[PDB]
């Protein structure tokens, strides 16, 4: 495992009053990132710092959204709080959801539905064309995995014992992957995450409403795992 | 009638409802008595995500039935 990171996590203090709270937007920036540019650019001090700077950007948008529409008056965000459209000096994407995926470290199969174990669920999403572009959330920290033919990558806004800064784990396989979810330490009992693999395309330009947005890209993907129930 | 609620990582919640309370009001007595918001509920019944509009008869839940709750996490 190797680690490249940034110069400050997501909890200093220029990132605004929200600092601590925008770690699901700066997971989805990162993520955004890596789908325009390829993975080899964003792997870099100056590029990570960008990440953290388009996140607050991205959660300051989300947090006037919840509060115009009530959304809820918590804190932290849901991923269909997060704008579906993300635009930084990359370029622009949407993004569609996939349906929930949740589970424990084994596999529980609740009469048909199925919550896959953490080891399952990567195994899973590696089944898919690679890269798979992940948002998982374990306690109150979310961040962003990526799935790719030789590595995964997970990039965690927050500190670690490993690194001070906000970094992107490069993991040989998902063991390492699932120890940088498990805060590098020993919680095989108390695991549970909350994962939704994300389906990105690269728009032209921001003018697409959310609903043409989700449509086009269940035509792109033509992926049962899409989460049409989205649509408004 | 009473029913059993059971999330992924073992605890069981014991609750007493009406065949004819919705969804919704199921997630607003799991607030009641476990302090967790509606919107972060997923209630799961013969396999299938239960509707906040559809009724526990809708689902032909009765007596002494299991519902699983799956979890969503606010990062
Ligand atoms: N879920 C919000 C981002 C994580 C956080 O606030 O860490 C405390
Ligand atoms: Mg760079
Ligand atoms: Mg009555």
């Amino acid at each position: 495992m190797k680690i490249v990171r940034a110069s400050r996590d997501q909890s200093a203090p220029v990132y605004g009053p929200r600092a601590g709270s925008q770690c699901m937007s700066n997971c989805f920036t990162f993520l955004h990132t890596c789908y325009l540019m390829g993975i080899d650019p964003v792997l870099d001090t100056t590029s990570l710092d960008a990440v953290l700077d388009s996140g607050a950007r991205l959660d300051a948008i989300a947090d006037e959204k919840v509060k115009r529409q009530a959304l809820t008056d918590h804190p932290y965000r849901l991923g269909t709080e997060i704008p579906t459209v993300i635009e930084t000096p990359a370029g622009i994407t949407g993004h569609a959801l996939s349906r929930p995926f949740n589970g424990t470290a084994e596999t529980q199969d609740l009469g048909g539905y199925k919550c896959l174990g953490i080891l399952d669920f990567l195994t899973y999403a590696r089944g898919k064309p690679l890269p798979v572009y992940i948002i998982v959330t374990v306690g109150v920290h979310t961040r962003g995995v990526i799935v790719a033919r030789g590595a995964t990558y997970v990039f965690d806004p927050h500190t670690t014992d490993l690194s001070a800064e906000a970094a992107v784990y490069v993991c040989d396989d998902f063991t390492e992957a699932i120890s940088a979810l498990s805060f590098f330490t020993e919680m095989i009992g108390d695991f549970y995450y909350d994962a939704v693999l994300v389906y990105f395309t690269r728009c032209r330009t921001t003018l697409i409403s959310p609903s043409e947005l989700l449509v086009q890209i269940m035509d792109q993907y033509k992926d049962p795992d899409i989460d049409a129930s989205v649509m408004s | 009638m009473q029913i059993f609620v059971k999330t992924l990582t073992g605890k069981t919640i014991t609750l007493e409802v009406e065949p004819s309370d919705t969804i919704e009001n199921v997630k607003a007595k799991i607030q009641d008595k476990e302090g967790i918001p509606p919107d972060q509920q997923r209630l799961i019944f013969a396999g299938k995500q239960l509707e906040d509009g559809r009724t526990l008869s809708d689902y032909n839940i009765q007596k002494e039935s299991t519902l699983h709750l799956v979890l969503r996490l606010r990062g």
